[PDB]
């Protein structure tokens, strides 16, 4: 029938959305 | 006897008319079968499209 769905979720995984934006270990 | 002859000829002709009526329904029913099959395939496609 209609409306018979299983929902798959997708999360944006990248440096910006992981806290690793600007990750440096030197000056 | 003369009245009987009218019934014999009348009923015999009437049975011929009844045979025509059966043919009309069969021809109409036959076309509906392909319409049903086309609808069945369309239903399958919508399941694949949604």
């Amino acid at each position: 029938n209609d409306n018979q769905t299983i929902t798959i979720d997708l999360k944006q995984i990248d440096a910006k959305t992981l806290g690793l934006d600007g990750f440096s270990v030197k000056n | 006897a003369n009245r009987f002859t009218s019934n014999i000829k009348g009923l015999t002709q009437a049975a011929r008319n009844a045979n025509d009526g059966i043919s009309v329904a069969q021809t109409t029913e036959g076309a509906l079968s392909e319409i049903n099959n086309n609808l069945q395939r369309v239903r399958e496609l919508t399941v694949q499209a949604t």
